[PDB]
């Protein structure tokens, strides 16, 4: 027995993931040539 | 430490441990000593994103795979998959990133090749 009493995934809002995801969008040029 | 390294998760200094020995192959991370834990399995994540070598940020984020062409139906017919869930964490060592990155690259490739 174990039920969640507190949990708010949408409680920690931050716009850092946006600017952070930008520097986190395809940062590798080792694509193409095969698979 | 080809499958182990130290990385900051949830903006909280910690360490990472890769479980490539297990069939599902997953990456488990825990705080440095904050009785905290964070584990992710490819089964939910089928992509990893890391920074360039020239950079000095040493960090990578993993995607919680999307069903752009695997979505399920409900009744409307549009059949779409909920909003994907990805995670992002930073490294604190040159080998730590490459050791695991090279690891995830294979596993991701494994789960990416199957699909």
């Amino acid at each position: 027995g174990f039920t969640p009493h507190d949990s708010a995934p949408y409680g920690a809002l931050d716009m850092a993931d946006f600017e952070f995801e930008q520097m986190f969008t395809d940062a590798l040029g080792i694509d193409e040539y095969g698979g | 430490p080809s499958h182990s390294g130290a990385a900051i998760f949830e903006k909280v200094s910690g360490i990472i441990a890769i479980n490539e020995d297990v069939s599902p192959a997953e990456l488990t991370w825990r705080s440095t000593d904050g009785d905290k834990v964070h584990t992710v399995v490819l089964s939910t994540i089928d992509k990893l994103q890391a920074t360039p070598a020239s950079s000095e940020k040493m960090m990578l984020r993993l995607i919680g795979k999307v069903d752009e062409s695997k979505k399920r139906k409900d009744n409307e017919g549009n059949e779409v998959v909920p909003k994907p869930q990805r995670h992002m964490f930073s490294f604190n060592n040159r080998t730590v990133m490459d050791n695991i990155k090279m690891t995830l690259q294979q596993i991701i490739s494994r789960y990416k090749d199957a699909d």
